[PDB]
């Protein structure tokens, strides 16, 4: 598998918009430079779909963080999230005036 | 001077967001290549999408 074809791989995975159209044989002059082979070798084993937030969710978290609301750090998301059963709990439809 | 800047965000983005060694860290002027064509628009792209 040439270097290149490895590249283009990776980048579908992490869902490029215009993966689809990209020949690996045109990226295999990147690999050839001894200096730069480490590098892009690392790229494409260090990143994967798990590490690729959509344009959404980060307008979204910016917004938040816009908003002057605090951003929970990672350990005090973990306390609070144990707290969330998995279980689709409906929304508590707050007692709609419609419930009561 | 676009090209300088981007290589300084990647290099950034590779060692304060994904945790590479800054020791293993090509030099400015060696990312600045991966910058060359269609391969710019590309990494932009990483930079911003891709987090740890």
């Amino acid at each position: 598998m040439s270097g290149g074809d490895r590249f283009v791989q990776t980048l579908q995975k992490l869902n490029y918009p215009k993966g689809a159209q990209l020949d690996g044989e045109d990226f295999d002059w990147l690999f050839e430079a001894v200096d730069l082979k480490p590098f892009l070798d690392w790229f494409c084993s260090a990143a994967s779909e798990q590490n690729v937030v959509p344009d959404e969710k980060l307008q979204a978290f910016n917004t938040l963080k816009e908003s002057g609301k605090p951003v929970l750090d990672e350990k005090a998301l973990d306390e609070v999230l144990k707290t969330f059963s998995i279980s689709k709990v409906p929304a508590i439809e707050e007692v709609a005036i419609e419930k009561l | 001077m676009e090209r300088r800047s981007l290589a300084q965000e990647l290099k950034k983005w590779a060692v304060e967001e994904m945790g590479l060694p800054a020791q293993k860290a090509p030099s400015e002027e060696m990312l600045q290549r991966l910058f060359i064509g269609q391969c710019g628009d590309i990494w932009k792209f990483i930079i911003r999408h891709i987090h740890s």
